[PDB]
Protein backbone atom coordinates (compact mmCIF):
# COMPACT_ATOMS: atom_id res chain seq x y z
CA UNK A 1 0.00 0.00 0.00
CA UNK A 2 2.96 2.38 0.47
CA UNK A 3 4.71 0.43 -1.89
CA UNK A 4 6.75 3.78 -3.45
CA UNK A 5 6.82 5.32 -0.29
CA UNK B 1 21.13 26.39 -40.80
CA UNK B 2 18.32 27.97 -42.50
CA UNK B 3 18.76 30.92 -44.64
CA UNK B 4 20.02 34.85 -42.99
CA UNK B 5 23.52 34.85 -43.26
CA UNK B 6 23.17 36.21 -39.70
CA UNK B 7 21.44 33.37 -37.11
CA UNK B 8 20.57 36.11 -34.19
CA UNK B 9 20.54 38.96 -36.01
CA UNK B 10 17.74 41.36 -35.95
CA UNK B 11 16.28 40.26 -39.11
CA UNK B 12 16.06 36.89 -38.24
CA UNK B 13 14.50 38.11 -34.48
CA UNK B 14 11.54 40.03 -36.38
CA UNK B 15 10.72 36.74 -38.95
CA UNK B 16 10.67 34.51 -35.44
CA UNK B 17 8.33 37.04 -34.44
CA UNK B 18 6.21 37.48 -37.22
CA UNK B 19 5.74 33.52 -37.33
CA UNK B 20 5.23 33.47 -33.79
CA UNK B 21 2.42 36.36 -34.01
CA UNK B 22 1.05 34.90 -36.66
CA UNK B 23 0.32 31.60 -34.54
CA UNK B 24 -0.96 33.20 -31.48
CA UNK B 25 -3.93 34.79 -33.59
CA UNK B 26 -4.34 31.64 -35.48
CA UNK B 27 -4.74 29.84 -32.00
CA UNK B 28 -7.08 32.49 -30.65
CA UNK B 29 -9.82 30.88 -28.75
CA UNK B 30 -13.09 31.38 -29.68
CA UNK B 31 -16.62 31.06 -27.86
CA UNK B 32 -17.36 27.09 -27.39
CA UNK B 33 -13.82 26.51 -29.59
CA UNK B 34 -13.75 22.63 -30.49
CA UNK B 35 -10.56 22.96 -29.71
CA UNK B 36 -9.92 24.36 -26.41
CA UNK B 37 -11.76 22.02 -23.03
CA UNK B 38 -14.92 23.80 -22.45
CA UNK B 39 -16.50 24.59 -19.03
CA UNK B 40 -19.17 21.25 -17.82
CA UNK B 41 -20.81 20.98 -14.66
CA UNK B 42 -21.74 24.80 -14.77
CA UNK B 43 -18.00 25.17 -12.29
CA UNK B 44 -15.05 27.79 -13.28
CA UNK B 45 -12.27 25.87 -15.69
CA UNK B 46 -10.30 28.35 -16.59
CA UNK B 47 -8.43 30.65 -14.16
CA UNK B 48 -8.86 33.27 -17.17
CA UNK B 49 -11.18 33.99 -19.69
CA UNK B 50 -8.53 33.68 -22.62
CA UNK B 51 -5.84 31.47 -20.90
CA UNK B 52 -7.85 28.27 -22.70
CA UNK B 53 -7.00 24.97 -22.03
CA UNK B 54 -6.33 22.84 -25.18
CA UNK B 55 -8.38 19.85 -25.83
CA UNK B 56 -6.85 16.97 -27.10
CA UNK B 57 -3.85 17.38 -24.75
CA UNK B 58 -5.98 17.96 -21.47
CA UNK B 59 -4.78 15.63 -18.82
CA UNK B 60 -8.12 15.46 -17.08
CA UNK B 61 -11.69 16.61 -18.58
CA UNK B 62 -11.85 19.14 -15.40
CA UNK B 63 -8.45 20.40 -14.77
CA UNK B 64 -6.87 23.26 -16.98
CA UNK B 65 -3.37 21.21 -17.58
CA UNK B 66 -2.25 19.73 -20.59
CA UNK B 67 0.35 16.97 -22.10
CA UNK B 68 3.09 18.99 -23.86
CA UNK B 69 6.31 17.49 -25.38
CA UNK B 70 8.68 19.36 -27.48
CA UNK B 71 10.78 17.14 -29.34
CA UNK B 72 11.65 14.37 -27.01
CA UNK B 73 11.22 16.26 -23.66
CA UNK B 74 8.24 15.25 -22.45
CA UNK B 75 6.17 17.80 -19.34
CA UNK B 76 2.78 18.95 -18.09
CA UNK B 77 1.80 22.47 -17.86
CA UNK B 78 -1.46 23.97 -15.81
CA UNK B 79 -2.47 26.96 -14.28
CA UNK B 80 -2.83 27.40 -10.19
CA UNK B 81 -5.80 25.30 -9.66
CA UNK B 82 -8.77 26.70 -8.05
CA UNK B 83 -9.69 25.67 -5.02
CA UNK B 84 -12.46 24.27 -6.36
CA UNK B 85 -10.23 21.90 -7.81
CA UNK B 86 -7.01 20.99 -5.52
CA UNK B 87 -8.86 17.38 -5.18
CA UNK B 88 -8.46 16.32 -8.67
CA UNK B 89 -5.23 18.46 -9.15
CA UNK B 90 -3.81 16.12 -6.32
CA UNK B 91 -4.86 12.85 -7.86
CA UNK B 92 -3.40 13.81 -11.26
CA UNK B 93 0.24 14.68 -9.36
CA UNK B 94 -0.55 10.62 -7.71
CA UNK B 95 -1.83 9.33 -11.21
CA UNK B 96 1.21 10.55 -12.32
CA UNK B 97 3.83 9.76 -10.12
CA UNK B 98 5.23 13.13 -10.52
CA UNK B 99 9.20 13.05 -10.43
CA UNK B 100 8.99 16.85 -9.70
CA UNK B 101 6.42 19.46 -9.22
CA UNK B 102 7.69 23.19 -9.84
CA UNK B 103 5.79 26.28 -8.93
CA UNK B 104 6.82 29.59 -10.39
CA UNK B 105 3.81 31.66 -8.45
CA UNK B 106 5.12 34.17 -6.28
CA UNK B 107 4.94 33.74 -2.51
CA UNK B 108 3.23 37.78 -2.71
CA UNK B 109 1.12 36.35 -5.03
CA UNK B 110 0.26 33.21 -2.96
CA UNK B 111 -0.54 35.59 -0.22
CA UNK B 112 -2.57 38.11 -1.87
CA UNK B 113 -6.17 36.49 -0.69
CA UNK B 114 -7.83 37.91 -4.15
CA UNK B 115 -5.67 36.17 -6.74
CA UNK B 116 -7.34 33.36 -5.55
CA UNK B 117 -3.94 31.01 -5.26
CA UNK B 118 -4.50 27.96 -2.48
CA UNK B 119 -1.33 27.57 -0.64
CA UNK B 120 -1.32 23.51 -1.09
CA UNK B 121 1.63 22.88 -1.08
CA UNK B 122 3.74 24.69 1.96
CA UNK B 123 1.24 23.37 4.53
CA UNK B 124 -0.78 19.90 5.46
CA UNK B 125 -4.37 19.67 4.58
CA UNK B 126 -7.49 17.75 3.76
CA UNK B 127 -9.07 17.80 0.58
CA UNK B 128 -11.89 15.96 0.18
CA UNK B 129 -11.30 12.22 0.61
CA UNK B 130 -7.33 12.99 -0.30
CA UNK B 131 -4.85 13.65 3.09
CA UNK B 132 -1.94 15.94 1.93
CA UNK B 133 1.24 16.38 4.20
CA UNK B 134 4.14 19.53 3.45
CA UNK B 135 7.69 19.23 4.34
CA UNK B 136 10.19 21.80 4.14
CA UNK B 137 13.62 20.04 2.89
CA UNK B 138 16.28 22.19 0.77
CA UNK B 139 16.99 25.81 -0.17
CA UNK B 140 18.89 26.26 -3.21
CA UNK B 141 19.77 29.67 -4.66
CA UNK B 142 20.00 30.09 -8.42
CA UNK B 143 21.63 33.49 -8.60
CA UNK B 144 20.70 36.95 -9.13
CA UNK B 145 19.52 36.57 -5.42
CA UNK B 146 16.50 34.19 -6.95
CA UNK B 147 16.08 31.25 -4.65
CA UNK B 148 13.80 27.97 -4.51
CA UNK B 149 12.84 26.48 -1.61
CA UNK B 150 12.01 22.73 -1.91
CA UNK B 151 9.10 20.58 0.04
CA UNK B 152 8.02 17.23 -0.31
CA UNK B 153 3.88 16.63 -0.05
CA UNK B 154 2.47 13.04 0.53
CA UNK B 155 -0.95 12.87 -1.28
CA UNK B 156 -2.31 9.44 0.80
CA UNK B 157 -6.16 8.73 -0.50
CA UNK B 158 -8.25 5.68 0.65
CA UNK B 159 -7.63 2.43 -1.61
CA UNK B 160 -5.15 4.34 -3.48
CA UNK B 161 -1.21 4.29 -3.81
CA UNK B 162 0.82 6.65 -1.23
CA UNK B 163 2.83 8.72 -3.30
CA UNK B 164 5.60 10.85 -2.52
CA UNK B 165 5.86 14.50 -4.88
CA UNK B 166 8.97 16.54 -4.51
CA UNK B 167 8.13 20.48 -4.84
CA UNK B 168 10.61 23.20 -6.44
CA UNK B 169 8.51 26.67 -5.43
CA UNK B 170 10.73 29.88 -6.64
CA UNK B 171 9.18 32.66 -5.18
CA UNK B 172 11.35 35.59 -6.17
CA UNK B 173 9.92 35.31 -9.86
CA UNK B 174 7.37 38.39 -10.33
CA UNK B 175 4.54 38.35 -12.56
CA UNK B 176 4.76 39.07 -16.49
CA UNK B 177 9.10 39.30 -15.50
CA UNK B 178 11.77 36.84 -16.61
CA UNK B 179 14.65 36.59 -14.99
CA UNK B 180 18.37 36.18 -16.55
CA UNK B 181 18.96 33.41 -18.60
CA UNK B 182 21.89 32.41 -15.58
CA UNK B 183 18.71 31.93 -12.96
CA UNK B 184 16.51 30.51 -15.93
CA UNK B 185 19.55 27.64 -16.72
CA UNK B 186 20.35 27.04 -13.41
CA UNK B 187 16.56 26.55 -12.12
CA UNK B 188 16.24 23.97 -15.50
CA UNK B 189 19.31 22.03 -14.24
CA UNK B 190 17.65 21.84 -10.34
CA UNK B 191 14.49 20.57 -11.60
CA UNK B 192 15.86 17.97 -13.72
CA UNK B 193 18.22 16.78 -10.84
CA UNK B 194 15.23 16.27 -9.09
CA UNK B 195 13.00 14.37 -11.50
CA UNK B 196 15.71 12.33 -12.22
CA UNK B 197 16.45 10.94 -8.82
CA UNK B 198 12.93 10.54 -7.72
CA UNK B 199 12.48 8.86 -11.49
CA UNK B 200 15.12 6.08 -10.67
CA UNK B 201 13.36 5.32 -7.36
CA UNK B 202 10.13 4.52 -9.13
CA UNK B 203 12.32 1.97 -11.31
CA UNK B 204 14.22 0.58 -8.85
CA UNK B 205 10.78 -0.34 -7.00
CA UNK B 206 9.22 -2.00 -10.48
CA UNK B 207 6.34 0.90 -11.19
CA UNK B 208 4.63 -0.03 -14.13
CA UNK B 209 4.96 3.89 -14.56
CA UNK B 210 8.16 3.47 -16.41
CA UNK B 211 6.58 1.72 -19.62
CA UNK B 212 3.71 4.33 -19.82
CA UNK B 213 4.42 7.92 -21.88
CA UNK B 214 1.70 9.73 -20.10
CA UNK B 215 3.49 9.42 -16.54
CA UNK B 216 6.67 10.64 -14.74
CA UNK B 217 6.40 13.72 -16.32
CA UNK B 218 7.12 16.84 -14.44
CA UNK B 219 4.63 19.00 -13.97
CA UNK B 220 5.26 22.85 -13.81
CA UNK B 221 2.40 25.36 -13.48
CA UNK B 222 2.87 29.41 -12.43
CA UNK B 223 -0.34 31.23 -12.18
CA UNK B 224 -2.08 31.43 -15.59
CA UNK B 225 0.61 28.58 -16.97
CA UNK B 226 1.64 30.43 -20.07
CA UNK B 227 4.37 33.05 -19.41
CA UNK B 228 7.09 31.86 -16.49
CA UNK B 229 5.76 28.37 -17.01
CA UNK B 230 6.88 28.73 -20.77
CA UNK B 231 10.26 30.01 -20.21
CA UNK B 232 11.12 26.86 -18.05
CA UNK B 233 10.16 24.89 -19.82
CA UNK B 234 11.65 25.73 -23.24
CA UNK B 235 14.96 25.66 -21.05
CA UNK B 236 14.59 22.43 -19.69
CA UNK B 237 13.89 21.40 -23.41
CA UNK B 238 17.48 22.71 -24.29
CA UNK B 239 18.95 21.16 -21.03
CA UNK B 240 18.42 17.99 -22.80
CA UNK B 241 20.88 16.09 -24.84
CA UNK B 242 18.39 14.31 -27.57
CA UNK B 243 17.20 17.96 -28.50
CA UNK B 244 20.20 18.76 -30.73
CA UNK B 245 18.60 20.61 -33.50
CA UNK B 246 14.97 21.68 -32.12
CA UNK B 247 15.19 25.34 -32.98
CA UNK B 248 13.32 28.17 -31.25
CA UNK B 249 10.98 28.25 -33.68
CA UNK B 250 9.84 24.50 -33.31
CA UNK B 251 9.94 24.56 -29.52
CA UNK B 252 7.34 27.54 -29.12
CA UNK B 253 5.01 26.49 -31.62
CA UNK B 254 4.69 23.04 -30.33
CA UNK B 255 4.06 24.47 -26.79
CA UNK B 256 0.83 26.88 -28.58
CA UNK B 257 -0.20 23.86 -29.99
CA UNK B 258 -0.61 21.71 -27.48
CA UNK B 259 -1.48 24.19 -24.85
CA UNK B 260 -2.62 27.73 -26.33
CA UNK B 261 -1.09 30.30 -28.51
CA UNK B 262 -0.12 32.14 -25.38
CA UNK B 263 2.78 29.99 -24.04
CA UNK B 264 5.72 32.54 -23.77
CA UNK B 265 3.54 35.65 -23.23
CA UNK B 266 5.65 38.26 -22.73
CA UNK B 267 9.04 39.37 -24.96
CA UNK B 268 11.38 39.51 -22.02
CA UNK B 269 10.60 35.96 -21.88
CA UNK B 270 11.60 34.97 -25.30
CA UNK B 271 14.64 36.66 -25.72
CA UNK B 272 16.14 34.71 -22.36
CA UNK B 273 15.07 31.22 -24.48
CA UNK B 274 16.92 33.41 -27.93
CA UNK B 275 20.21 33.68 -25.91
CA UNK B 276 19.89 30.58 -24.79
CA UNK B 277 19.54 29.02 -27.84
CA UNK B 278 22.34 31.87 -28.94
CA UNK B 279 24.80 29.96 -26.66
CA UNK B 280 24.52 26.42 -28.03
CA UNK B 281 24.38 27.42 -31.67
CA UNK B 282 20.66 26.57 -31.75
CA UNK B 283 18.81 27.57 -34.63
CA UNK B 284 16.13 30.37 -34.05
CA UNK B 285 14.28 30.16 -37.32
CA UNK B 286 13.30 26.49 -39.54
CA UNK B 287 13.90 25.71 -43.24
Amino acid sequence: ADEYL
Amino acid sequence: APSTVSPYGPEARAELSSRLTTLRNTLAPATNDPRYLQACGGEKLNRFRDIQCRRQTAVRADLNANYIQVGNTRTIACQYPLQSQLESHFRMLAENRTPVLAVLASSSEIANQRFGMPDYFRQSGTYGSITVESKMTQQVGLGDGIMADMYTLTIREAGQKTISVPVVHVGNWPDQTAVSSEVTKALASLVDQTAETKRNMYESKGSSAVADDSKLRPVIHSRAGVGRTAQLIGAMCMNDSRNSQLSVEDMVSQMRVQRNGIMVQKDEQLDVLIKLAEGQGRPLLNS
